[PDB]
């Protein structure tokens, strides 16, 4: 239970841009989405819903 | 799926099953016309000429 939490909770996900891959006619903003990304402290580690 | 009235929901009913490419990121045209190409580069030491 502890192990399998420190996994989900502390991991590194993926999430497309906005345009990039084939978009719609006349689009304008392409940006990069930034989803889940690794904890970086004993603090954030301290806090894991177990 | 297979909904309660027992119909069918297959991909045609949710995904537009097409046939494009891996990336939609490189768009190229020769003489203002839609084209593809390959950037043939020189193996180290072999003769550009040969």
């Amino acid at each position: 239970d502890v192990i399998t939490a420190i996994k989900a909770q502390n991991a590194q996900v993926a999430a497309g841009q906005l345009g990039g891959t084939p978009p719609v006619k006349g689009q304008q903003l392409n940006a990069s989405i930034i989803a889940q990304t690794r904890l970086t402290s004993t603090e954030e580690f301290g806090k894991i819903l177990l | 799926k297979v909904n309660q009235d027992g119909s069918r929901v297959l991909l045609r009913d949710v995904a537009k099953i097409e046939l494009g490419g891996e990336n939609y990121d490189i768009i190229a045209e020769f003489n203002g016309q839609p084209a593809s190409g390959l950037g043939i580069k020189l193996a180290t030491g072999a003769n550009a000429l040969d």
